[PDB]
RNA sequence: GUAUGUCUAAAUGCUCUUAUUUACUAACAAAAU
């Protein structure tokens, strides 16, 4: 059949879309830091 | 009730089935159940069981046994490694259309490693085929006016891959290069010209 | 689900089919037996 | 009306389609059945259509009966259909222009 | 296979099926080497080698491809490309023993 | 196509300027795109809080 | 339910609860069918009206007035019956009998 | 009761298991499905409140 | 070296196979026994 | 635009009996709907062997079907029906009626119940 | 899809099913829809008062209506469900505002003071901008250029589980890989998986997966990852149970598994302990057994029992018996519609039975004599939410004479006396 | 009864009606297993008619938040999309029904 | 959840029948006293 297993995955870089994604959007600009 | 011809179809369907798988085994036996297949499989069928007698310390062991469980008959035969009925059975001591049919069924089915997917997928191949070398033979008879082969209609952007020459990777540019294989790759191209000229 | 065909109009297994069926049967049934009783009595007469 | 055919053939889409005739003379002649009797057809335009469905059905025909069960019997009373759409088409060749 | 036509119409399905098979089992190896072979009967050199470059390119270490497409290049008494490949496939991979013995 | 994303904006704008019931017509300040695609009511109504109580 | 435990459900809060909770599920249900669950458009009328009427016919316990109780000494130390609880509908002052009323208490 | 009553009873409960692919012997402990079975639990029950009580 | 397994519960090709497919027990299980059958025996006689 | 839409549009000179007329018009030129054979989807009831290529089709096995409406009819007002097939590996077009005296079908020059 | 001028959407056909695929808009541009509808309602009316069609009162009241009827007037609710709490404002507001206004005057239609209501739907807007730029800038984007490689995301509940055991099995392969040198892998490779497969079938099955090819480290490494999978696995059940026990927004399916895998579990436990008692004899010391035994003779020599005998052929009242099991028989199906196989046949035994008692109660007695082996009892577990309880089907056959059997022992006890007064479950109260 | 359709079917009152009447069917019944003749005596009142009953509550003006959509050739608002009930209007006003019975009351 | 895929060169008006449906779809769900 083709209900298939597999070998390897992938990441191949294209042009990105320009997509307002939901997460993305800001939130927690503000890095904190340590003391020293 | 089980006939000799319809246990040997059982037999062989577990060999190409499963051991536990016991819904097709019984569909495959149009008379016999399921849950009583498996029973059956239990009982005669499975080589592992020793169905065969053994020799009297055996029968010895397996009577102390019967003094000492009383009844517990399934246990008792787990703990011989015999089956249950016939160590019982020892302790006490001390239609043709059909099967043609069946048959006939039977061995289909165990045969085609096929089904709907399978079945339709080389059908459709094998007539896509059909179909191609119906298409040479309208050209063929159509020669004396000129005619061109129709592609395969695109969906989506793809490459014909006939021209372009797909996504080419080098020949990388080596310390020995000679300048012949350019020479040997023109000629080898004059051939294939002839080739198509006939 | 399992069998298709019982979510069909066709289907005699239907039981709204074999309900109408029986109905038509019935009618019909009556029909005949109040035709055929009468022929009985002419058959007599005669 | 499952299966597509019957929202083709639903009473609104007809009525569309009937508009469309009517106004800018849109008729899709694979839509309705080709007529038996020619010249009763005094268009030229309407005449072509026919013909040129005639054309695509013989066509679809001959892709069809170069299948590989060859002995089959549908190929050989499609032989006699093809026959039938050539004929057809031969007719629709009449020469009154 | 009577004309030029039908053979490219032909030539031009195989390529591409392999191309499909390759699509999803990229990383096959055995697969590429049928291409190559399926290329270099039809005697197009330029597509074989880019085959052999390619499938190289997905699985560098597999010996059976290097010394497949070795053998082609010699196959075509194309030498001194044979050489070059060979060369590299050494630079390549050199505690491998084949390549050098080969 | 593009004002889409606008839309909802130039709405707000517009309901937000809705004439009161003691006004016949607002007048009231307008952009629009050139290309008429989109018309912002521009101004913003403010009112004198207590005169606008009465 | 309540042929089993007549006498005894009267004094279990926990239970009336369950019951009121339960049978505002099943009516959702129904509503869940219709596809709305707007409590206007379903009056008891559509549940509790028999089938000889063309309704539902459930046998509701929900309409009573449930007993309330300081929950600081509920649990802890004693109790009385005072302050009852809103029971689960509106009502269009439509009392409906309860189930157990009809049942005779096991004493 | 008739002891061939009571070695038919034990064997009775003395079964192979099933469960879709897991099968086991139950080698011990009364199976409570079966119908005579509520007899046997009550008897083995009054064995404990003999038990109990003295 | 793996050998190639063949599952009791699939076979994706249905390719069928040739049937591919502590007797000690515990003092207690003969004590028990011993226990038992005696006093049987006793309260009988 | 949703498959439980309330309300399909209108143009707005829509005569409802006269759309219906011009309809009824053209359903006579049309090519669908003046035709027999209607599609139709079922499973197989009678479990039966396809007679050319002997291919055991087993009972509740879906097929897209052709129906069509057997003119002489059982009895007097209850219908019965043609209701084709073809089996998966040789194209026989098989089929079988429902005769509804019986409460179940009867096999029509294609295959044989088994 | 034809637009009206009034926004209100719909089909100009019934669309097929392609087409009505191709053609659903999303929340996005419904909610712009329903905002234009909206606008063109108040814009409407002010047109229209405008011109001479509607008097000034009228128009503020028609407003006033609008903003406090956009829950009715227009589906903005279907599409964003949070405008609902901005409709419900409206009400309350207008609840207010009439109970103010209609004081001294009385019940109807003419209140104006749209103010409070138009302020509301302004600042409802405010939160809507920002949504709809997002969206309807989002789909205007896709419409122009089409995104290229999207992601999934397994934090779904969905997938998550697939998505595991693929991660486990791809680290397996990563061990096996590690472990030795391959000529031709990629092969290998599927059967190690297959293999894997299997392991964690024997597991789920309490079998043991022993295989002779396997080598020791390949095959320790498979156990150890099969053991992890049941951790994990095994631990997740537990917590779905917990949910389930809880009431806390358990799947339907999810539910299912969690049963079948519980029973599963249980099933498991219940074999390795007989496995346990097998090895290391009986729980109950010898003595312990003797000793209890005399107690039970002791008793019964106190209540002077006589014990109860095998059913004679010839005794008094065997075809009663008989007949009142078949009744209880018929009582497990008699309520039911549906019948499996299995059912049937045990009704058609009831049947014959019924039918010829005297043979089928012979029958019975000779299954009772002979009869020490038996099929095998499976089990359903069934789901009450709480706690998940046990069903063991026994077979039809053997059902009858096992029926048969406590009918008599129990009348045999009542005769007899065997139970005393105290155990009361078995008494008729 | 006022909740309900049944003043639109026009009958003078409630005494003397039932649903799903039909003929008597016990011989040619047989096909079934461990049905006791008949299954049930109680009315089941399938929900595409139990809404068509009630739909004079069900749907209704005093709605909560219903978009008022004028069914399709008719005048029969629906306010919100409620499931059967709109199937059950649009089969009773089949064939422009509603624009017959208006015309035939001019006439 | 009303699947899907290949396949495509660039007679006119008339009326009469209905207290119905050769209706189609099953992706959806499945119990008693």
């Amino acid at each position: 059949p083709q209900l298939e297993a597999r070998s390897g995955a992938k990441a191949a870089a294209y042009t990105p879309t320009g997509i307002e994604h939901a997460r993305l959007l800001p939130g927690h600009t503000t890095l904190k830091y340590r003391k020293f | 009730v089980w006939t000799n011809v319809e246990d040997q179809i059982l037999k062989a369907a577990v060999q190409k089935y499963g051991t536990h798988q016991w819904s097709k085994v019984a569909s495959l036996l149009q008379k016999k159940t399921a849950r009583q297949s498996e029973l059956r499989w239990n009982e005669y069928l499975n080589p592992k069981l020793n169905f065969t007698e053994f020799s009297k310390e055996e029968d010895a062991q397996l009577l102390d046994l019967a003094r000492e469980l009383p009844n517990q008959w399934r246990t008792i035969a787990d703990m011989m490694a015999r089956p249950a009925q016939v160590c019982v059975e020892r302790y006490n001591r001390l239609l043709e259309d059909e099967e043609k049919e069946m048959l006939a069924e039977a061995r289909a089915r165990l045969l085609n490693t096929q089904g709907k997917k399978a079945t339709r997928k080389i059908r459709e191949r094998m007539l896509e085929e059909s179909k191609r070398i119906a298409e040479l033979q309208k050209r063929r008879e159509l020669k004396q006016a000129g005619i061109n082969v129709a592609i395969k209609k695109p969906k989506k952007k793809y490459g014909t891959d006939i021209d372009y020459n797909e996504d080419i990777v080098y020949e990388q540019a080596p310390m020995p290069g000679i300048y012949d294989t350019s020479t040997e790759d023109r000629q080898i191209k004059k051939k294939f010209e002839q080739f198509e000229r006939k | 689900s399992g069998d298709l065909n019982l979510l069909k109009s066709w289907n005699p297994k239907l039981m709204k089919n074999r309900k109408k069926v029986w109905e038509t049967e019935q009618d019909l049934i009556t029909e005949q037996q109040k035709l055929n009783t009468r022929l009985k009595e002419i058959e007599k007469e005669r | 009306m499952s299966r597509n055919v019957d929202k083709a053939n639903s009473v609104l889409v007809r009525f569309q389609e009937q508009q469309a005739e009517s106004a800018g003379g849109y008729k899709d002649y694979s839509r309705y059945q080709r007529p038996r009797n020619v010249s009763k057809v005094k268009s030229i335009k309407e005449a072509n259509e026919w013909k040129r469905q005639v054309s695509k059905e013989i066509k679809q025909k001959s892709t069809r009966i170069y299948d590989p069960s060859l002995n089959e019997m549908q190929i050989a009373e499609l032989n006699d259909e093809l026959n039938n759409l050539f004929k057809e088409w031969k007719r629709w060749q009449w020469h009154i222009d | 296979i009577l004309d030029l036509e039908e053979l490219r119409e032909y030539q031009r399905r195989k390529r591409t099926e392999y191309e499909g098979y390759l699509k999803r089992n990229r990383l096959d190896m055995g697969q590429w080497i049928r291409y190559a072979q399926f290329e270099i009967e039809q005697h197009d050199m330029r597509r074989a080698r880019s085959i052999f470059e390619r499938a190289l390119l997905v699985d560098s270490s597999f010996i059976p491809l290097w010394i497949r497409y070795i053998d082609a290049e010699l196959k075509v008494k194309c030498i001194n490309h044979a050489r070059n490949l060979m060369n590299r496939a050494i630079s390549t991979l050199p505690r491998v023993d084949k390549l050098w013995y080969k | 196509l593009g004002a889409l994303k606008y839309l909802p904006h130039a709405i707000l704008k517009l309901l937000e300027n809705m004439p009161h019931p003691w006004e016949q017509a607002k007048e009231v300040k307008v952009l629009y795109h050139t290309s008429g695609a989109i018309t912002f009511v521009n101004e913003t109504p403010r009112v004198i809080e207590p005169v606008y109580t009465a | 339910l309540f042929t089993y435990f007549r006498e005894a459900i009267v004094a279990t809060e926990p239970l009336l609860d369950i019951l009121v909770k339960g049978e505002t599920r099943i009516q959702n249900r129904v509503k869940l069918g219709l596809n709305s669950k707007m409590p206007t458009r379903f009056p008891p009328a559509v549940f509790y009206t028999p089938k000889e009427l063309g309704g539902l016919g459930m046998i509701s316990a929900s309409h009573i007035l449930i007993p309330a109780s300081d929950l600081s000494w509920s649990k802890q130390t004693d109790t009385g019956i005072t302050h009852f609880r809103a029971g689960m509908t509106h009502e269009d002052e439509k009392l409906i009998p309860t189930i157990f009323r009809y049942i005779t208490t096991w004493e | 009761v008739d002891p061939n009553i009571a070695d038919y009873i034990t064997a009775k409960n003395n079964v192979v298991i099933n469960f879709k692919d897991m099968s086991h012997v139950n080698k011990y402990g009364l199976i409570r499905g079966l119908k005579f079975a509520s007899f046997i639990f009550q008897y083995y029950g009054l064995v404990i409140d003999l038990l109990l009580l003295g | 070296k793996i050998p190639a397994a063949v599952s009791n519960w699939k076979n994706p090709n249905g390719y069928t196979v040739a049937l591919e497919r502590n007797n000690t027990i515990n003092d207690g299980f003969m004590k028990l026994s011993e226990a038992l059958e005696n006093a049987d025996k006793k309260a009988r006689q | 635009s949703e498959r439980k839409a309330i309300n399909k549009y209108y143009p707005p000179d829509y005569n409802p009996l006269e759309a219906e007329k011009l309809s009824r018009k053209m359903a006579k030129k049309l090519k669908t709907m003046n035709k027999s054979h209607a599609s139709i989807r079922l499973m197989t009831p009678f479990s039966m062997r396809c007679l050319e290529c002997n291919e055991y089709i087993p009972k509740s096995r879906k097929f897209n079907g052709k129906k069509e409406l057997l003119k002489e009819k059982y009895l007097d007002s209850i219908k019965i029906y043609r209701l084709t097939i073809s089996c998966p590996r040789c194209a026989n077009s098989i089929a079988f009626r429902t005769d509804p005296g019986n409460s179940d079908y009867v096999m029509e020059v294609g295959g044989v119940r088994n | 899809l034809h637009l009206d001028y009034n926004f209100n959407l719909k089909p100009t056909k019934t669309l097929t099913t392609k087409e009505r695929k191709k053609s659903r808009l999303g929340n996005s541009f419904h909610l712009m829809r329903e905002l234009l509808k909206m606008m063109k309602l108040i814009v409407d009316t002010h047109v229209q008062f405008r011109l001479g069609n509607v008097d000034a009162f009228q128009l503020a009241d028609g407003i006033h209506y609008i903003l406090n009827h956009i829950g009715q007037l227009t589906g903005i609710y279907r599409y964003k469900y949070k405008v609902m709490h901005q409709i419900r404002a409206c009400k309350d507001l207008k609840h207010i505002i009439y109970y103010k206004f209609n004081k001294n005057l009385g019940k109807g239609p003419g209140c104006g003071f749209w103010q409070p209501a138009w302020r509301v739907w302004l600042n409802f807007l405010r939160g809507t901008i920002p949504l709809l730029e997002r969206y309807i800038g989002n789909l205007i984007t896709r419409q122009f250029e089409g995104r290229s490689n999207e992601i999934v995301k397994t934090t779904t509940k969905q997938r998550l589980d697939a998505y595991y055991d693929l991660e486990l099995r791809n680290s397996v392969m990563d061990d096996i890989l590690e472990m030795m040198p391959e000529s031709i892998r990629q092969k290998k490779a599927r059967t190690i998986l297959q293999h894997l497969s299997e392991a964690w079938r024997c597991w789920k099955a309490n079998i043991p997966w022993d295989v002779p090819g396997m080598p020791a480290p390949i095959k320790k490494i498979i156990e150890r990852y099969i053991k992890s999978k049941a951790d994990a696995w095994v631990s997740a059940a537990h917590y779905n149970r917990e949910r389930i026990k809880r009431g806390a927004h358990v799947e339907k399916t999810m539910v299912k598994k969690n049963l079948g895998r519980l029973t599963r579990l249980w099933i498991k436990n219940e074999q390795e302990r007989q496995r346990q008692i097998q090895k290391n004899g009986p729980e109950i010391t010898p003595e312990e057994a003797t000793t209890i035994f005399s107690v039970m003779v002791e008793w019964l020599e106190s209540r002077s029992f006589s014990p109860i005998p095998f059913p004679p052929l010839t005794y008094k009242n065997d075809t009663k018996i008989l007949v009142l099991a078949l009744e209880d028989l018929k009582d497990v199906y008699a309520s039911k519609v549906r019948l499996n196989a299995s059912e049937r046949e045990e009704l058609a035994l009831i049947e014959e039975a019924y039918d010829n008692p005297h043979d089928t109660l012979n029958r019975i007695k000779k299954y009772l004599l002979t009869q020490r082996v038996f099929k095998p009892v499976d089990i359903t577990m069934m789901e009450n939410y709480q706690n998940i309880s046990p069903v063991y089907s026994v077979d039809p056959l053997e059902k009858i004479t096992d029926a048969y059997l406590d009918q008599y022992l129990w009348y045999e006890a009542d005769q007899r006396k065997l139970f005393p007064n105290w155990i009361k479950p078995s008494d008729s109260e | 009864l006022e909740h309900t359709l049944f003043k639109g079917t026009g009958f003078n009152s409630w005494e003397g009606l039932f649903w799903e009447k039909a003929s008597g069917f016990e011989d040619s019944m047989q096909f079934k297993k461990l049905t006791h003749a008949q299954r049930t005596g109680l009315s089941q009142i399938p929900n595409r008619r139990f809404t068509l009953w009630w739909s004079p509550t069900i749907n209704r003006a005093n709605v909560y938040v219903g978009f008022l959509v004028q069914l399709d050739l008719t005048g029969i608002f629906l306010h919100g999309k409620i499931p059967t009930l709109k199937i059950s209007l649009i089969q009773i006003f089949r064939a422009h029904l509603w624009q017959k019975i208006h015309e035939s009351i001019v006439f």
